[PDB]
């Protein structure tokens, strides 16, 4: 019942401030905390009971209220705040905890690379299989965030569409894979398939042909 | 150190249970709260239930009320959660976290756990289907991977030529697909002039299954 | 002002029999203290 509102993604620069904020109908009775979490690592404290920060926290780390409404600021952000920041306070009768959806903090370290796409058609391994898997791997970007669309021919598709999140290569740039699954009638009948892949405004696309 | 360590996780089918551990050292464990907090892959953080430090106040979620119980063992420095009727939307990462309630220094989860991995679905353990992923000039760069499919549970490990190639080698995360079993891909990109001569082998792994598979991709035709 | 680990007090809870620590140790509430 009790939710906290937390805006999904903020992105920044280094050197500059980021700010979070999350506001709920209780945070002016109940103490609210900050918590950040790395990929693979477990959350840190922040912030506890909305102002303070603890001893080995860095400076740059602060947090404010309104009464309703608080906000995280990281002054000077570095690469390494990149992370997922969480609120976290209670419900009005303090017997129930909940953590905000938490906000994506980009930090832009690196200069915009333009992605590369490879699809590959269904192996003739999986079609005697009875089964049919386009695979498109994209790779070599940056910001970690694209957006993927499959074309029938000439037609949008939709279904049985899997695709990955972002994940870093050891390059420090970005790749993800996405499939579009299929049956092995449906890969012969049409005259081709694309896998468009859409980064900051500019579309990628690559096209394979059962024949 | 002050440190926790949870524990007790595994793969249960729907209507199971299962019990967790967590295993507290290096500060006054009886004087905290503890909680237990779970993710989802991929998602956002989730209270799961709180125990006072004396064991008397019990709160939990409305999404697990009924189902977990939340207890603690103050001499051994022990916090568990006894999970039943275990559903698929319980699948999650389960941290354990201390919470001074009256904290000054410190206040709030100041301490987290490392967590453990519960998984419950209805699947059984299988092994993967591993298909090659051919590659197609002028000094370029031509890609090639294994499509490691319809395994289960997780992880699966993927490397290349015995582990002798790892130059523009990446294993994507797995796919959950709706039939419940998971899928990834890895890929490796490699001179175009090489693909005549080079010979490159996907070693892939199942540990939960005992299966490996040693794959060769070869141009096509 | 006695501090204990996060805690500015020191817990009733763990003073077990020295009569010095229960003249001032204090207790954890039953309730996390509002704003």
């Amino acid at each position: 019942s009790y939710e906290l509102t937390q805006p999904p993604s903020v992105s920044v620069s280094p050197g500059q401030t980021a700010r979070v904020t999350c506001s709920g109908d209780a945070m002016a009775e109940q103490y609210t905390y900050w918590y950040q979490q790395k990929p693979g690592q477990a959350p840190v404290l922040i912030i506890f009971k909305d102002t303070e920060r603890p001893s080995g926290i860095p400076e740059r780390f602060s947090g404010s209220s309104s009464g309703t409404t608080v906000t995280l600021t990281i002054s000077g952000v570095q690469t390494e705040d990149e992370a997922d920041y969480y609120c976290q306070s209670t419900d009005s009768s303090g017997t129930s905890w909940v953590f905000g959806g938490g906000t994506k903090l980009t930090v832009l370290g690196q200069p915009k690379a333009a992605p590369s796409v490879t699809l590959f058609p269904p192996s003739s391994e999986e079609l005697q299989a009875n089964k049919a898997t386009l695979v498109c791997l994209i790779s070599d970007f940056y910001p970690g965030a694209v957006t993927v669309a499959w074309k029938a021919d000439s037609s949008p598709v939709k279904a049985g569409v899997e695709t990955t999140t972002p994940s870093k290569q050891s390059n420090n740039k970005y790749a993800a894979s996405s499939y579009l699954s299929l049956t092995p009638e449906q890969w012969k009948s049409h005259k081709s398939y694309s896998c468009q892949v859409t980064h900051e405004g500019s579309t990628v696309e690559k096209t394979v042909a059962p024949t | 150190q002050v440190q926790l360590v949870e524990s007790g996780g595994g793969v249960v089918q729907p209507g199971r249970s299962l019990r967790l551990s967590c295993s507290a050292s290096g500060f006054t464990f009886s004087v905290y709260a503890m909680h237990w907090v779970r993710q989802a892959p991929g998602q956002g953080l989730e209270w799961v239930a709180i125990i006072w430090y004396d064991g008397s106040n019990k709160y939990y979620a409305d999404s697990v009320k009924g189902r977990f119980t939340i207890s603690r063992d103050n001499s051994k420095e022990t916090l568990y959660l006894q999970m039943n009727s275990l559903r698929v939307e319980d699948t999650a990462v389960y941290y354990c976290a201390r919470d001074p309630i009256v904290g000054h220094t410190r206040d709030g989860l100041d301490v987290w756990g490392q967590g453990t991995t519960v998984t419950v679905s209805s699947a059984s353990t299988k092994g993967p289907s591993v298909f090659p992923l051919a590659p197609s000039t002028s000094g370029g760069t031509a890609a090639l991977g294994c499509l490691v499919k319809d395994y289960f549970p997780e992880p699966v490990t993927v490397s290349w030529n015995s582990g002798a190639l790892t130059s523009g080698v990446h294993t994507f995360p797995a796919v959950l697909q709706s039939s419940g079993l998971y899928s990834l891909s890895s890929v490796v990109t490699v001179p175009s002039s090489s693909l005549g001569t080079q010979t490159y082998i996907c070693n892939v792994n199942h540990k939960p299954s005992n299966t490996k598979v040693d794959k060769k991709v070869e141009p096509k035709s | 002002d006695f501090h204990f680990e996060v805690f500015n007090f020191v817990p009733c809870s763990i003073c077990s029999n020295n009569p010095t620590c229960w003249a001032i140790c204090k207790r954890i509430p039953n309730k996390k203290p509002g704003k």
